[PDB]
């Protein structure tokens, strides 16, 4: 109070020294059951893949993608993501998600990247320079090598592929001046070859299954979002909570109010969230702002003594010498007496505090005045037999200081 | 063969719950006493549309929404069926699938807001035929799909009223339960104003 | 409870210590108002056990022990007539509880019933209520015998008049208009203050956690600044509205204190200050946020036309009335008090003599009987 | 930057002058009350009770204060009361006598 | 009478409603003032001819 009054001596009175709000503990989050999940399984564990010239594209939509299954797996040779963090998109959404799967060989996995050139990058599968997505590959020698699958790749093309372009035409490539007649010949070659996937090949010559996830994030609706962690709830404890994207701090309690089967969270008045139904258990809870109120000291004046009695307004003080509950809050450090005196320091709710003898601060229900019953009777009169003249002082302010503020010199100078 | 849209035709604006309070909402609504075009075909979708149909033998089936409906661009194709209702972005009537959803007087309110399709339905024990009596009801059983196109056709496949929503504020009274017992239309009348 | 907003608010300055100081000022002013209005009695006065106030009946306005609140019947009626902790807003309880205010009014009422106006001057000196009512009739100009000769009738009029108030309060709606308006105004102010939070104020979103979450701190600072300036403006507006309305209610409270003093504690000659008609006495009742005064006034009725004269010219001298007015019923002249027609034979005792006949205009010849 | 400073300082000056107007209205109410007291309690004797001191007003004197006025109200306070039996009238010779 | 300005003004909140309410309160108070000062007489009195 010496601080907030800017003095080393404060007079007898009650000063609102600060404010007190119970701080929340163990914040909780809740989100409905993850019943629908994204079909990354039918993409990655597909029994048969596709030739790289006719690479397969799978559009992912209207699902929740748990990308942790992908990067927590220990069965990948390469997991190169470009312009996106796979560990950071489980609370992210995308307007469009593509999944491209095909088969190449070892020394060609390095071509599935922006700004690369080669047989695969120029004539089979091309990624853009600003590619946003992941390139996932793993060895598939145990599946795509026997001693009966037939994987193909394109040899020639009259021009390089645009990003995400797919050429499946089997027309004869014309390398020279003479024009082919849909038939192979001099300076005329069939454009597709098969891979020679022998189980005894070198590592760089064995087949590798590749999945290319690509993402788009425009100012447009989105349907691919990852999972959302959820935890247990609490009761009667001021907590920061997240219910279905709604963040708020309060005490959650049981509520007798019934929502309707479609209503999620309710507002009693003035657009303030007062009730909310949890998405998991389909149960309604009432939110009450956890106790807060001004803290104000009661001091008899510094020169009288240094004792103080704290008053935490409108706080049922089951929480932070003798602690006395009053209808104006909680009183810490003030003895409660049964007798009553004239009000000295107004606490509130018909209670006043004062410094009296040993030498303690006492709080009491103020006495309105002395009690007397003047003796009325139908034939009794009380006549004055003497008098006292009395001069009393009435003090009245009549004027102020005539201050004048130069607007321009004060504002600018 | 027009017929005044009566008080009926109001839906719950948002998910929130309100108990015994009056609220003012500003979004698409069906005007009070606005002569809807009773059909006994072809129907446009300038904006959100209130569709109300009465069938003793439940002849009417789902709504074939479409921006063009020329097989050039994706449709919406709400249909309904004894076991389930099926809706796909893709029988006798026909015309790059993006999304499919299958789940479970007859008030129906359909609107497209920022690419989200919203449906509001209600079932009533009608006792007088060929007139929709002025009364109050609403619910929001809906399916949301992010199409992002402006639908312009209905082609419902035995008569149905159809009215057009407009962006005018309403004052909705709320029951103790949280249901919308009553409402008034701000620009309908100076008294309601 | 947002830290970055806390810092951006801190840099604005001492606006909030100033707003808190204004609000606490009006808060303590309210307690001062109530205490000034009601605490005009030095010591609470118990009423005698048996009520025999000369036929007058005060059961309605006197406290009933049966009621737990220990307030009078009309006070409970007035309480029922009116119909009276979200985010940083708190309502401090009034220093004087409603029961204490009821006790104040009970003390004042017992004092005015038993001791008349003596208790306001000093020690409470008791007079039989009939004799006190006679005092008050002398105050309004009517002689005291008028009360004693008509004491039963006056008692019946007062009792029935108090009875009418119960019907007026219980049945007629919106009787307590001003007090209900005070309650509604305060509720309106707090409600609009809370509504301002939802307002966007030109930022990307109103909810502060959301604006924090989905922007970088350098950019989010600007939007948070717009929210802060808007909310601070709304709060400043609420504080200044409260200051002006508190000034108005302080004026009304000072008026109530003056009426409590000048009308309950004593009889007042200021016409129309307390009721319509010559003021006899007044009783205080405690309403929820204010005081209700029952003004007992004396209004004359059933007037009669008379022929009057300024002075009576007898034996060559002009006799003027001492306190009455000469009135003639057509053939005889009498002296009557102006406020009540009670004729008396014109005599030298009740008519003083000054001057002679010729000077004063309008005088009439008659005989002034000499005892 | 000067725009921000101008806006802030202008808001502060505005709230200062508004609070000054309200405080001046309060002081004007007080000054009108003091003028009424000086006219009805010093320039004359006042019958309106507790307007000038507790008790029946005899007179009052003004004294100059720094920013106001201090009235000394001289009032007559009855004391040393005695009980008596009382009656409204007196019957004598079949006539009622009132004081 | 510009819609572009009015839509931006909607964001600020209930400021215009508050100002309108304050001004209309002052307006009715003025009629109350004149009524309280001058309407002290129940019935119009005419001086004799
Ligand atoms: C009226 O109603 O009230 C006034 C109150 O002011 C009353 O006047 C007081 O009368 C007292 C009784 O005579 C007076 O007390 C004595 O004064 C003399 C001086 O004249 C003084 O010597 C006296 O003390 C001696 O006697 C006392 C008591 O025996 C003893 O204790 C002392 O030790 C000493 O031996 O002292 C008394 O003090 O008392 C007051 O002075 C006097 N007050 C004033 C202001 O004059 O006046 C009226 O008498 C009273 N009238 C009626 C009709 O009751
Ligand atoms: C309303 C009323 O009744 N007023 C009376 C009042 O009650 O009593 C007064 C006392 O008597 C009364 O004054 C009298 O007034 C008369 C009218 O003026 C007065 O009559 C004259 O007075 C003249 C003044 O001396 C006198 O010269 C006068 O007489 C002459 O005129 C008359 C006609 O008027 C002739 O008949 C006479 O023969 C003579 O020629 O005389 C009248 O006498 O009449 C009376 O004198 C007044 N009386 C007194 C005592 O002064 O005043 C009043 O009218
Ligand atoms: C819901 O929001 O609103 C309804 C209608 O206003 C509300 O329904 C009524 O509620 C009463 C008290 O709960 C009910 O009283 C009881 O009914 C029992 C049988 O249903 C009966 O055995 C009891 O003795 C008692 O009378 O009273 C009404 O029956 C009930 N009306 C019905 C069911 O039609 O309904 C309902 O309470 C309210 N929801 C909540 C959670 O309060
Ligand atoms: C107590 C008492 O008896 N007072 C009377 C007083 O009533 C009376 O004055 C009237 O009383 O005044 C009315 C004016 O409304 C007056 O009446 C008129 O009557 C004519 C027709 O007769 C109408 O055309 C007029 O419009 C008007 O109403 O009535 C008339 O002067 C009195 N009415 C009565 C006596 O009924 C005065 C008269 O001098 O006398 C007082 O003693
Ligand atoms: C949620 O997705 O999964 C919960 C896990 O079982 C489900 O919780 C069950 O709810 C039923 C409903 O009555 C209770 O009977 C079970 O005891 C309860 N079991 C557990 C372990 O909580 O909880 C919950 O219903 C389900 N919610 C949805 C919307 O699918
Ligand atoms: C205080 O002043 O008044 C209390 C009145 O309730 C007093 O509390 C009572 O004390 C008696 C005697 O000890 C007990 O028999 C009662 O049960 C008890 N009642 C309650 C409600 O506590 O309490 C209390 O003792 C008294 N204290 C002092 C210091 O006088
Ligand atoms: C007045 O003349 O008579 C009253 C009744 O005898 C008197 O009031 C009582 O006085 C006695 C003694 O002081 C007290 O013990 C009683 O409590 C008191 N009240 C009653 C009996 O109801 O009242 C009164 O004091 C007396 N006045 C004077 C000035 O003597
Ligand atoms: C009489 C009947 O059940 N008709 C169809 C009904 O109205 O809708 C479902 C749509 O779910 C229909 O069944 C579907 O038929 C296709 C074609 O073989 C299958 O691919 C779907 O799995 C199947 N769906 C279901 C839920 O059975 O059935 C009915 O033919
Ligand atoms: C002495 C006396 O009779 N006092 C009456 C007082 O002045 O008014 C009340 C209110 O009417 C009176 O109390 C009621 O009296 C009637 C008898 O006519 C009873 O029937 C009522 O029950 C009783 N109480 C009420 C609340 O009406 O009381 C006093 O009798
Ligand atoms: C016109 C008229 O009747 N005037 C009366 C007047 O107003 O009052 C007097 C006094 O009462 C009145 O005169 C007295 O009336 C009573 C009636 O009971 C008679 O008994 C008296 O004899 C009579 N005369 C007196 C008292 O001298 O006169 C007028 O009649
Ligand atoms: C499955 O086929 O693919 C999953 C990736 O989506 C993978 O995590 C899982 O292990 C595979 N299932 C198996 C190996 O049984
Ligand atoms: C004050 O309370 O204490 C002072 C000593 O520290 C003392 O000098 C001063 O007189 C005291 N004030 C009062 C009013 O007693
Ligand atoms: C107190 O606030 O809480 C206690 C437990 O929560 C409860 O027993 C007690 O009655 C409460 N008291 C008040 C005054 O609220
Ligand atoms: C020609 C055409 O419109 N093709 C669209 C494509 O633009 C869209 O991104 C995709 C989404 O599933 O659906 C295809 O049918």
């Amino acid at each position: 109070t010496k601080c907030t009054l800017k003095s080393f001596t404060v007079e007898k009175g009650i000063y609102q020294t600060s404010n007190f709000r119970v701080q929340p503990t163990e914040s909780i989050v809740r989100f409905p059951n993850i019943t629908n999940l994204c079909p990354f399984g039918e993409v990655f564990n597909a029994t048969r893949f596709a030739s790289v010239y006719a690479w397969n594209r799978k559009r992912i939509s209207n699902c929740v993608a748990d990308y942790s299954v992908l990067y927590n797996s220990a069965s990948f040779s390469t997991f190169k993501c470009y312009g996106v963090s796979p560990t950071k998109l489980n609370d992210l959404c995308f307007t469009n998600v593509y999944a491209d799967s095909f088969v190449i060989r070892g020394d060609e996995v390095r071509q599935i990247a922006p700004g690369q050139t080669g047989k695969i990058a120029d004539y089979n599968y091309k990624l853009p320079d600003d590619f946003t997505g992941c390139v996932i590959a793993w060895n598939s020698n145990n599946l795509d090598s026997k001693v009966n699958y037939n994987y193909l790749y394109r040899l020639f093309r009259k021009s390089n592929l645009k990003p995400f372009e797919r050429d499946i035409s089997t027309e004869i490539y014309q390398a020279g001046s003479t024009p082919c007649n849909g038939v192979e010949g001099f300076n005329c070659y069939f454009p597709l070859q098969s891979y020679g996937f022998q189980p005894t090949n070198g590592v760089g010559y064995q087949p590798y299954r590749v999945v290319v996830l690509s993402f788009e994030l425009l100012h447009a609706p989105a349907t691919v979002c990852g999972p959302k962690k959820s935890t247990n709830l609490v009761k009667n404890k001021c907590v920061n909570f997240n219910f279905n994207g709604l963040t708020g701090t309060g005490v959650l309690t049981e509520s007798n109010k019934k929502f309707l089967p479609f209503q999620q969270f309710g507002r009693d008045i003035a657009d303030t969230t007062d009730a909310v139904r949890d998405p998991q258990t389909l149960e309604i809870l009432d939110i009450t702002p956890c106790s807060f109120g001004g803290v104000s000291v009661i001091t008899p004046g510094t020169n009288t003594s240094n004792q103080v009695a704290v008053l935490y307004q409108d706080v049922n003080c089951t929480e932070v010498s003798n602690v006395f509950q009053t209808r104006a809050g909680c009183l810490i450090g003030a003895e409660h007496v049964n007798n009553s005196y004239e009000c000295d320091i107004p606490i509130g709710a018909g209670i006043c505090a004062s410094y009296q003898t040993s030498q303690s601060i006492i709080a009491y229900t103020m006495s309105l005045g002395a009690e007397n019953s003047v003796a009325y009777s139908n034939n009794s009169i009380a006549i004055p037999t003497n008098f006292t003249i009395s001069v009393t002082t009435e003090i009245l302010p009549v004027s102020m200081t005539k201050t004048s503020v130069d607007c321009t010199m004060y504002i600018c100078g | 063969a027009y017929t005044n849209s009566f008080t009926r035709g109001v839906y719950y604006p948002d998910k929130v719950f309100r108990s015994s309070v009056l609220h003012s909402t500003q979004d698409l609504f069906l005007p009070f006493f606005s002569n809807v075009t009773w059909f006994h075909p072809v129907l446009p979708f300038n904006d959100g549309v209130y569709f109300a149909s009465t069938e003793k033998s439940n002849i009417i089936r789902g709504w074939i929404f479409g921006t063009t409906l020329d097989s050039k661009t994706q449709s919406l194709l709400i249909v309904n069926n004894a076991t389930n209702v099926v809706i796909k972005v893709c029988f006798r009537v026909y015309s790059n699938c993006t999304f499919e959803y299958v789940s479970q007087l007859r008030e129906f309110v359909f609107k497209n807001i920022d690419g989200y399709f919203k449906i509001y339905s209600k079932h009533t024990p009608i006792n007088l035929v060929r007139d929709l009596p002025q009364g109050f009801s609403a619910l929001e059983p809906l399916v949301d799909l992010p199409i992002g196109i402006n639908i312009t056709r209905f082609q419902t496949l035995a008569a149905y009223y159809v009215g057009y929503l407009q962006p005018r504020t309403f004052l909705l009274k709320y029951n103790e339960n949280g249901t919308i017992t009553d409402a008034v239309d701000c620009a309908l009348d100076p008294l309601s104003e | 409870d947002s830290t970055e907003c806390s810092n951006l608010l801190l840099q604005y300055g001492s606006f909030c210590t100033q707003l808190n100081r204004a609000l606490t000022g009006i808060a303590v002013e309210q307690d001062k108002n109530t205490q000034e209005v009601f605490a005009q009695v030095k010591q609470i006065y118990k009423t005698p056990p048996i009520k025999d106030f000369g036929g007058f009946n005060f059961s309605q306005i006197l406290p009933d022990p049966s009621k737990p609140s220990k307030r009078s019947f009309i006070e409970d009626l007035l309480f029922n007539k009116v119909t009276l902790k979200f985010n940083g807003l708190t309502v401090l309880p009034p220093l004087l509880t409603d029961e204490m205010i009821a006790q104040y009014t009970s003390a004042l009422l017992a004092g005015t019933i038993t001791s008349g106006w003596t208790f306001g001057a000093g020690a409470a000196l008791q007079i039989p209520f009939a004799m006190q009512m006679a005092y008050r009739f002398n105050g309004i100009g009517v002689t005291q015998n008028v009360l004693y000769e008509n004491q039963k009738l006056i008692a019946n009029q007062f009792n029935s008049a108090i009875g009418k108030i119960q019907d007026s309060l219980s049945s007629t709606a919106s009787a307590l208009g001003k007090l209900q308006d005070v309650v509604n105004q305060n509720a309106q102010a707090l409600n609009t203050l809370v509504k301002q939070l939802s307002s966007n104020f030109g930022a990307i979103s109103s909810v502060l956690n959301d604006i924090l979450s989905r922007l970088d701190p350098p950019e989010a600072e600007v939007q948070i600044d717009r929210l802060i300036t808007g909310r601070l403006q709304s709060l400043q507006t609420y504080v200044t509205q409260q200051l002006i309305r508190a000034a108005e209610i302080r004026a009304s409270a000072n008026l109530a204190a003056t009426k409590m003093s000048e009308c309950v504690l004593g009889q007042s000659k200021r016409v129309d200050f307390c009721g319509k008609g010559y003021h006899l006495m007044s009783f205080p009742q405690s309403a929820p946020h204010g005081v209700v005064f029952l003004h007992v006034t004396y209004v004359p009725a059933q007037e009669k036309n008379f022929t009057t004269a300024p002075a009576i010219c007898h034996d060559g001298k002009a006799h003027f009335p001492r306190e009455g007015v000469f009135v003639s019923n057509g053939t005889h002249w009498f002296v009557t008090q102006r406020n009540f027609y009670e004729p008396q034979i014109i005599t030298t005792d009740n008519t003083f003599v000054s001057g002679n006949c010729d000077v004063v205009i309008g005088i009439v010849n008659n005989t002034v009987y000499d005892p």
